[PDB]
């Protein structure tokens, strides 16, 4: 629900942001930062 | 790829044409409508070469 | 201009900046570009049974 949502913590595993548009396409993507085509370039200590 | 007309949204297909225009270089050959003027050659205009 | 088919997740990854699976293995457009692209829907009429 839009006022109880999960915080999913995502750590310690490669991500590969390539294989991303098979599971729910027709996005949007809005990325404020990173590049969207530059998530596969560097590290990230915490994703939620 | 390759479906039945409805699927799921996001694989449906788009038509994508291209068109990379190029300046400068030689003499132009496209150049969309013409108001063409005759000339003048000793005194002051707005020209459009 | 130049013609072709493409679902619909790269519409926009088209631009210089994005890359991906189409910019690096298809066609790809230079970082410095002038021009305008065109695409339309084609839900029905381009994928047939
Ligand atoms: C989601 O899980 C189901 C199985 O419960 C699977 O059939 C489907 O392909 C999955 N969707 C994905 C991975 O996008």
């Amino acid at each position: 629900s839009v006022y109880a949502w999960n915080r999913k913590r995502i750590s310690n595993c490669v991500a590969d942001y390539s294989v991303l548009y098979n599971f729910a396409p027709f996005f949007t993507f809005k990325c404020y930062g990173v590049s969207p085509t530059k998530l596969n370039d560097l590290c990230f200590t915490n994703v939620y | 790829y390759g479906f039945r007309p409805t699927y799921g949204v996001g694989h449906q297909p788009y038509r994508v044409v291209v068109l990379s225009f190029e300046l400068l270089h030689a003499p132009a050959t496209v150049c969309g409508p013409k108001k063409s003027t005759n000339l003048v050659k000793n005194k002051c205009v707005n020209f459009n070469f | 201009a130049d013609s072709f088919v493409i679902r619909g997740n790269e519409v926009r990854q088209i631009a210089p900046g994005q890359t991906g699976n189409i910019a690096d293995y298809n066609y790809k457009l230079p970082d410095d570009f002038t021009g305008c692209v065109i695409a339309w829907n084609s839900n029905k009429l381009d994928s047939k049974v």
